């Protein structure tokens, strides 16, 4: 089974390098040109470069040319892309397709999700609202923040927004799960890892 | 460059369905250079048709392609509850090789209108006003500060699309400050109401 | 009797 | 920018009175712009076919111009080809031991 | 004997007129059968041989649907290499592509080959193994890396050694009465005097096939094989006897010698 096994995701600072790895297995690495492709947040896929990996090599899309940089080791079947002189517009999610035989790009990556900022580690701020309850996070850097409620107790009518970036280049999300009628006497369980906090709060008017 | 135009943006059905999608390009391309791939939210592409109409290894019966020139289609014989994805189409053609802009498939259900629940600041923040399994998508959250409308203040943020109920659920947050929210004494337009709502 | 239109662009 | 090479000839062995074809043959030129017209004592032939565009191995074009005539005694007939190699056109008279 | 099908190609960009003007011949041997031109008003393949009309209307159809698709291709070629030398979008250029493929006197496949040029300059070529490209320059290198990419060599193979033999085994069949009848060349001697002392003799070979032929004073000057017009062949070789016309042509059981008489 041909398995393609990318690195791990990385939060870097502007002007910085990065190195992603793309691990090939299941299938002879010289017999097919690596390609690697990049999808910005709500965006669709771009053509980087491709690279053949008998002599190294490589053709790449204009836009690229001085962004991005492809190699290749044919001893433990991986390929490289090396992204140098790193902007907040670099940030978004790189794969490596397999391009076939005979065309097409037949096998992708699990992808990578690179994020370029300024930002280090911020922390949560839950705001609970009860006039439905709700348990709002705000200002936290970086993704992700896993919201539940009751430990699980309540996940009918749990709706866990997607997270938006805010002007100062903070995220926030709010889970909201809805209440019937007959429960005016009937915690959110918000986790950020970098951020070693798990506020659990209650939601009452 | 080859452009790959899609049409429609999105594509609204039911399961069971068949589906027809369209993908022009702007320059006449090798129907054995042209492909079609699948990318389900959260995870990466799949390869669904080679050569305009060849089908990928794995690929279910119900996914068949055709096309020539400057036109082709993908077509989904009968609209499964995976079949509910974004569908690009692309060239490797002539370099530099470019995709399309995507199509994403959305599950066909009924006109449900909004439940809005409006909810003041906090204290330990803004003003949210929740819409809760509306369905179509298209729900307009105009602000009023002082019976006059907003534009630029408010953070919406839409969640998917129920995999159950075929909803979605929005959390427009009028940002604001502290101090000019003291100064000042929604408004949903969705197709299921009749009127825009506010409290 | 021509080939197949296998030849990409250049 | 390789200037054509022209050969005037008859199909058929020349002999006055009976009815032959008049050749053109326009070799080794490139690019394939190119301009070919028949004379006859001057007049420029207006029932002229030509054969289609190919080239050889070195990628030189070349064409066979052609027209049926009939050979008379004191009648020259000739060919007038323009290029852009060729500043001013080029005509290659017609003999019949050529 | 030895037999091959070429397919000749010519796409010339002409700019603020829209598409370029392609043009592509077909051949068995010495002998056209096939032409095609985007000028033309049938917008389809056309005969060019008695015996290749044997084909019925589905044998056309995909023919015509064939050489469109390489205009299409040369079209975008004309538009990438304006692209990779940066030429003026105001100027005129060329593209030229030849293939084939040849067979023994077994009929079986013997050789092939394909060539593209710009400009009148090599750009690429498949070598004779049939695996790889030999590019001209830096250009011509990242049209090799992009075909490398989908195997092209690979599917060019397959064609030469299989679709293109099997298919001028069929056009020799139908073309049999022609394509696999030699003529001989029908020879004449002419004499002139060009100098006080020196003259010219000149050897005449004409309405012959195949077009090859050689003529010598072994123990000079000769003009290239010029077509006759109808199918055959023309030439000549004069000098200015310790050496005669020595004619030899396939279509000669033993080679003719002819001295002035």
């Amino acid at each position: 089974e041909v398995q393609l096994q990318q690195s791990g995701p990385e939060l870097v600072k502007p002007g910085a390098s990065v190195k992603i790895s793309c691990k090939a297995s299941g299938y002879t690495f010289t017999d097919h040109f690596m390609n690697w492709v990049r999808q910005s947040h709500g965006k669709s896929l771009e053509w980087i470069g491709d690279i053949n990996p008998n002599n190294g090599g490589t053709s790449y899309n204009q836009k690229f040319k001085g962004k991005a940089t492809l190699t290749v080791d044919k001893s433990s079947s991986t390929a490289f892309m090396e992204v140098r002189s790193l902007t907040s517009d670099d940030s978004a999610v790189y794969y490596c397709a397999r391009r076939g035989y005979y065309g097409s790009f037949d096998y992708w990556g699990q992808g990578t999700t690179l994020t370029v900022s300024s930002a280090s580690t911020k922390g949560p701020s839950v705001f609970p609202l009860a006039p439905a309850l709700g348990c709002l996070v705000k200002d936290y850097f970086p993704e992700p923040v896993t919201v539940s409620w009751n430990s699980g107790a309540l996940t009918s009518g749990v709706h866990t927004f997607p997270a938006v970036l805010q002007s100062s280049g903070l995220y926030s999300l709010s889970s909201v799960v809805t209440v019937p009628s007959s429960s005016l006497g009937t915690i959110c369980n918000v986790n950020h890892k970098p951020s070693n906090t798990k506020v659990d709060k209650r939601v009452e008017p | 460059e080859i452009v790959m135009t899609q049409s429609p943006a999105t594509l609204s059905l039911s399961p069971g369905e068949r589906a027809t999608l369209s993908c022009r390009a702007s320059q006449g391309v090798s129907s054995s250079y042209f492909s079609w791939y699948q990318q389900t939210p959260g995870q990466a592409p799949r390869l669904l048709i080679s050569g305009a109409s060849t089908r990928a290894t794995g690929i279910p019966a119900r996914f068949s392609g055709s096309g020539s020139g400057t036109d082709f289609t993908l077509t989904i014989s009968s609209l499964q509850p995976e079949d509910f994805a974004v569908y690009y189409c692309q060239q490797d053609y002539n370099l530099p090789y470019t995709f399309g802009q995507g199509t994403k498939l959305e599950i066909k259900r009924t006109v449900a209108a909004p439940s809005v629940f409006i909810f003041p600041p906090s204290d330990e923040a803004s003003v949210v006003c929740l819409l809760n399994n509306f369905y179509p998508r298209e729900a307009k959250v105009q602000w009023k500060v002082d019976n006059a409308l907003q534009s630029g203040n408010s953070q919406e943020s839409v969640t998917e699309q129920d995999s159950k109920d075929s909803t979605y659920s929005l959390s427009s947050t009028l940002t604001l400050s502290k101090a000019d929210y003291e100064k000042h004494k929604c408004e949903v337009t969705h197709q299921g109401l009749s009127s825009p709502v506010t409290k | 009797f021509l080939p197949s239109d296998f030849f990409p662009s250049i | 920018q390789r200037t054509p090479k022209i050969q005037v000839y008859s199909r058929h062995p020349a002999e006055n009175g009976k009815s032959n074809f008049l050749n053109c043959y326009v070799s080794g030129f490139h690019p394939s712009d190119i301009e070919v017209d028949l004379l006859k004592n001057g007049e420029r032939i207006e029932k002229v076919e030509h054969s289609d565009l190919s080239f050889s191995k070195d990628w030189s074009f070349y064409l066979l111009y052609y027209t049926e005539f009939t050979p008379t005694e004191k009648d020259e007939y000739a060919c007038r080809v323009n290029h852009v190699t060729l500043s001013q056109p080029k005509i290659v008279k017609w003999d019949r031991d050529m | 004997g030895s037999h091959s099908m070429r397919y000749f190609f010519t796409s010339v960009s002409r700019p603020g007129r829209g598409e370029p003007r392609f043009i592509a011949v077909g051949y068995v041997d010495d002998t056209q059968f096939v032409r095609f031109d985007s000028d033309a008003a049938s917008q389809r393949m056309e005969p060019r041989a008695p015996w290749i009309e044997q084909e019925g209307p589905e044998y056309w159809d995909g023919e015509t649907r064939k050489v469109k698709a390489h205009s299409q291709t040369h079209r975008v070629d004309l538009g990438t290499l304006r692209g990779y030398y940066n030429q003026s979008e105001a100027g005129s250029h060329t593209v030229q592509r030849m293939y084939g493929c040849d067979v023994g006197s077994d009929w079986r496949f013997l050789r092939g080959y394909h060539q593209y040029a710009y400009d009148g300059k090599d750009y690429i070529a498949l070598k004779e193994d049939l695996r790889s490209w030999t590019a001209a320059d830096m250009a011509a290198q990242t049209t090799k890396h992009k075909w490398e990419a989908a195997h092209v060599a690979e599917q060019l193979r397959a064609y030469l050694e299989g679709t293109c033999v099997e298919w001028l085994r069929r056009y020799l069949e139908n073309g049999k009465e022609t394509l696999q009848r030699t003529d001989a060349p029908k020879t004449h001697m002419t004499h002139h005097a060009v100098s006080d002392h020196e003259a010219t003799l000149r050897c005449w070979a004409l309405s012959f096939y195949p077009a090859e032929i050689t003529l010598t004073w072994q123990r000079t000057e000769l003009v290239e094989t010029r077509p006759a017009g109808d199918g055959t062949f023309q030439k000549w070789a004069a000098v200015v006897q310790r050496y005669t016309c020595h004619v030899q042509h396939e279509g000669l059981p033993k080679p003719l010698t002819l001295r002035w008489e």
